[PDB]
RNA sequence: CCCAUAGUAGGCCUAAAAGCAGCCACCAAUUAAGAAAGCGUUCAAGCUCAACACCUCCCAAACAUAUA
């Protein structure tokens, strides 16, 4: 649903927050 | 192509647009030097072929409006490239030492003071790597550094 | 420092050829 | 000088010329091969029940605004139930032609955001937007009958 | 014509020519290009006198060649020319100098798009 | 420009909530603590309460508010004078549904705060979202 | 700069040029910045009417335009 | 313990007979610990060399800086310096035997993976720090994956099955087709010709 | 290239340290912006990122084109 694919987003943005830390 | 016609008035006008020649030889190419069995067929010598992706003040054109390949996008800018330096695009002008092959720009290198020992010498680029992959009629390859 | 030029490369490969056919020759 | 050191220690020449004969050759093909040839269902679901529910619509370039001031918008549109859409036109290019409006295909494109509604209070939409010297009327369709601007003037008075 | 002389690359600009006066500090390398521009034989000279065997027959031998930097060329010369040798470089014409007829020839290879500025 | 706040309406001018975070703009503190004084009249006392202020450019002071936090609110609604430190597996205040549910329809209210949700589970699942987030355990 | 009527034909086909120039410049996001400007958008082979306060009248029907020349060449008459 | 534990200088036990320094302890490709084992990344040697203590600590310092343990664990897979690297006496003459003990090494052959990592982390959050690392190494090293270091073995199968010259070292060599072994180690018959010396040859075949 | 509101100045500790002094949860609203990945402030306020809407003096001379 809606909260679904906001979840797999959030999940990606936490993705790209933990691979931007040595950056 | 169109134009941009001002005098304060601005307009567009669409004028005169061209087309390709109605029988590729090689259809289901890719790139239009693809398209035409040209791949490593053309030098910075013919002009003809360098100036169809050439704007009329003289800077390439991009690979989108083109729709060359990266490689022949890379080859044909800088066939262009050593081409305004040999003085074979005169007419692509916004408003003297000879030259041909030059890599460089020509106010950018600095001479070779000391040419190094025999197993360590400082030659001189003639010519673009980019270009190695022709089709050379003769035994020995191009050298590329004289 | 010393190089390997393409008249090396060309000799050293011919001398591969004529090893290659000895090793043939040999194997019956 | 001993067989392991730490400089790349100078090979005899005959062992220079076997790694030169011996190099790696890639092959060459004789043409190069490059020169050869869930939300979104969300969306088609949610936005194809809003094409069943409205039977007036329009729509604006409602990019041009602040945070709080399309809070603003928000709340004055929320005074009425007409409701406000920001969502790609990549899939409502396919939704138009799937839900046969032809007469839409030239409609919806840039920034645009839907007015979806049922009641009219368009007019005093337009009231908000005459106070802001911007972000024009875009036309709508109501019950498959296109509604330019001259005719929003018409229909919303 | 040997001020119209063509070097390939970059050498007018890497290529270094190198004498000494014996003088101490009289070190004086100079570019191609600024040499080119104090005589416009001396490149050409320089050249063909590297070329020659390195002997006592290669100065009568450059006391053979007679170097000319334009069209220019006397007249008690002209009249002992006999032979004139092909160039060994083919000149590659320029846009300008192809006819009409060569430009048609050669196919227009891709349609730009009608709306497209230049 | 814009401020904003979370002075509590128990004291009006401290200092240091106010002093220095204001003396940039250029302020005058007594109209701030007036007008907040009657924002604290005007409601429950003893509470922290948000500010919207807008210090115009002309230099006049424009102060909205609307209901109280979600902190002292939830806290003070459980008992909780201070709360939980780790908010993960401490507890101190229980709470059932329907205390949230009428706490919730008196708060999907204002505009300032921008609660603005037309149904109530886009609400109550915000404020039970931060009911995870402390110590508060959800009965029922 | 003191006004800008922007103008577009969207009943008829869609010009996206000026459409574009009216969402990114002709918004409030450089009159946040250019306070005396005072734009106003119609709609109904597009027209952009610019209002100089000093000197001039500079009209740009922009259908086969790009927003990049229509944009670079408005502020080459801001700059003047 | 998710971190690097302390690596001493020299063991508590010494080693009092002196050793010669045994150079093919850097030649070649390594046996020992080549493969992961409950890791997920590591610093894969590309060429051998000798680790000093100096060098553990600037892996256990540089790396335990840069480390989340709630998220990443590592261990060692090199063991401590037990190789007891002698000098003799600074401006000394030649003779008098063999110096006394200066200072214990270990031999990291190439493809040694020295360092490995594990946890819930990401290639790309480790490339960072362990690139660092794999440049302050004394021999040429990288860091590599799982899947990274069956990607680059499928290459070298990929460039071993793909070139079409018919020349290769291990034809030539064991063959002894052109009277080569005359010039050859008796390790390139087993090296195959990828390694000089401690080096080692990626791009050769 | 954009583009950034709101539960909130997340709780506890901390003079306050608010995504950014530390612990822990890291849910949630619209269609969608992380209880936050880099500047930045005592603290703030302000700037970017992910994501939304468009998509002793150098040292052969030289030379890239004709079939090995
Ligand atoms: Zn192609």
């Amino acid at each position: 649903s809606r909260e679904y694919w906001r979840r797999l987003r959030k999940q990606n943005i936490w993705r790209h927050n933990r691979l931007s830390k040595n950056k | 192509f169109r134009e941009v016609v001002e005098t304060t008035i601005i307009e567009g006008r669409i004028t005169a647009t061209p087309k390709e020649s109605p029988n590729p030889p090689n259809p289901s190419g890719q790139c239009p030097i693809c398209r035409w069995n040209l791949k490593h067929k053309y030098n910075y010598d013919d002009v003809l072929l360098l100036s169809q992706f050439i704007r009329p003040h003289g800077g390439m054109l991009p690979r989108k409006i083109t729709g060359l390949c990266q490689e022949e996008h890379r080859k044909i800018e800088e066939c262009v490239k050593m081409a305004h330096r040999a003085g074979l695009l005169p007419n692509h002008r916004p408003r003297q030492l000879n030259r041909y092959l030059t890599r460089w720009a020509p106010g950018s290198v600095k001479p070779i003071y000391k040419k190094g020992p025999r197993w360590n010498r400082v030659r001189m680029p003639v010519g673009s790597p980019l270009l190695r992959d022709n089709v050379c009629y003769s035994r020995t390859p191009w050298k590329l550094y004289h | 420092p010393r190089f390997v030029s393409l008249r090396a490369k060309q000799n050293m490969i011919r001398r591969l050829e004529i090893e290659a056919e000895n090793h043939y020759w040999l194997s019956m | 000088s001993k067989a392991v050191t730490r400089h790349r220690r100078v090979m005899h020449f005959q062992r220079q010329k076997l790694m030169a004969v011996t190099e790696y050759i890639p092959p060459k093909p004789a043409i190069h091969p490059s020169c050869l040839p869930g939300l979104i269902r969300l969306l088609r679901r949610e936005i194809a029940a809003v094409f069943q529910d409205n039977r007036m619509i329009a729509v604006c370039q409602n990019v041009a605004l602040s945070a709080e001031d399309k809070l603003l918008m928000r709340h004055q549109l929320r005074k009425h139930k007409i409701l406000m859409k920001v969502f790609p036109n990549q899939v409502l290019k396919p939704f138009l032609e799937d839900s046969k409006y032809q007469n839409l295909l030239p409609l919806f494109v840039g920034h645009n955001m839907l007015l979806v509604s049922e009641e009219p209070k368009v007019k005093e939409m337009v009231r908000i937007l005459r106070t802001v010297p911007f972000l024009p009327l875009l036309g709508g369709c109501i019950d498959d009958t296109i509604l330019s601007r001259q005719g929003f003037i018409n229909y919303s008075k | 014509n040997t001020r119209h002389i063509a070097f390939s690359g970059n050498k007018w600009e890497q290529k270094v020519y190198s004498s000494h006066t014996g003088y101490p500090g009289g070190f004086r390398q100079v570019t191609a290009a600024q040499l080119h521009l104090r005589d416009p034989v001396a490149i050409v000279k320089l050249a063909i006198y590297g070329m020659l065997p390195k002997n006592l027959h290669r100065r009568t031998m450059m006391e053979r060649l007679h170097l000319f930097p334009d069209e220019y060329i006397p007249e008690d010369i002209l009249k002992n020319l006999v032979e004139e040798l092909p160039q060994p470089r083919k000149i590659p014409k320029r846009l300008d100098e192809y006819t009409q007829e060569e430009i048609d020839a050669f196919p227009r290879l891709w349609t730009p798009p009608e709306d497209y500025r230049l | 420009g814009v401020i904003r706040a979370i002075v509590r309406a128990g004291l009006a001018m401290p200092g240091p909530p106010l002093g220095p975070v204001l003396g940039q703009r250029g302020v005058s503190i007594n109209q701030f603590c007036k007008e907040f004084n009657e924002r604290t009249k005007d409601i429950k006392e003893g509470i922290p309460l948000p500010t919207k202020i807008l210090v115009k450019p002309d230099r006049t002071f424009e102060i909205k508010i609307g209901q109280p936090t979600v902190s002292y609110f939830l806290k003070a609604a459980a008992g909780i004078e201070k709360g939980a430190r780790q908010t993960g597996k401490e507890v101190a205040g229980l709470v059932t549904l329907k205390h949230v549910y009428e706490i919730a329809r008196i708060k999907a209210q204002d505009e300032a705060f921008a609660l603005q949700d037309v149904p109530l589970s886009s609400v109550v699942r915000s404020i039970i979202g931060s009911a995870r987030s402390l110590g508060i355990r959800v009965v029922k | 700069v003191k006004q800008v009527r922007v103008q577009f034909c969207p009943f008829e086909k869609n010009v996206e040029s000026t459409r574009t120039f009216l969402q990114t410049v002709s918004s409030e996001k450089v009159r946040s910045t250019n306070l005396n400007c005072s734009v106003i958008a119609d709609v109904r082979e597009p027209c952009v009417d610019v209002l100089f306060g000093d000197g001039h009248r500079l009209i740009m029907r922009g259908a086969h335009l790009t927003a990049l020349e229509m944009l670079t060449a408005f502020a080459s008459h801001i700059r003047a | 313990k998710p971190k690097l534990r302390f690596i001493e200088r020299a063991p508590l036990v010494p080693k009092v007979r002196r050793e010669p320094k045994n150079l093919s302890d850097i030649r070649g490709p390594s046996t020992e610990a080549t493969e992961f084992t409950e890791g997920n990344f590591a610093i894969l040697a590309l060429g051998g060399g000798y680790l000093h203590w100096g060098h553990f600590e600037m892996m256990r310092l540089t790396i335990n800086r840069s480390m989340d343990p709630k998220n990443m664990f590592a261990i060692w897979r090199v063991p401590a310096p037990f190789k007891p690297i002698t000098r003799k006496s600074v401006g000394h003459r030649m003779g008098g035997g063999k110096g006394a003990i200066d200072h214990y090494v270990t031999p990291v052959k190439a493809g040694r993976l020295v360092v490995e990592m594990g946890g819930r982390c990401e290639f790309e959050e480790v490339q960072g720090f362990l690139d660092q690392v794999a440049h302050k190494l004394p021999f040429a090293a990288k860091a590599v994956s799982r899947g990274t270091l069956e990607k680059m073995r499928k290459d070298q199968e990929e460039r071993e099955r793909n070139n079409q010259n018919p020349w290769t070292f291990e034809r030539i060599a064991t063959a002894n087709m052109l009277g080569i072994r005359k010039v050859l180690s008796p390790y390139d018959l087993t090296h195959k010709g990828k390694y000089w010396g401690k080096f080692y040859m990626p791009k050769r075949v």
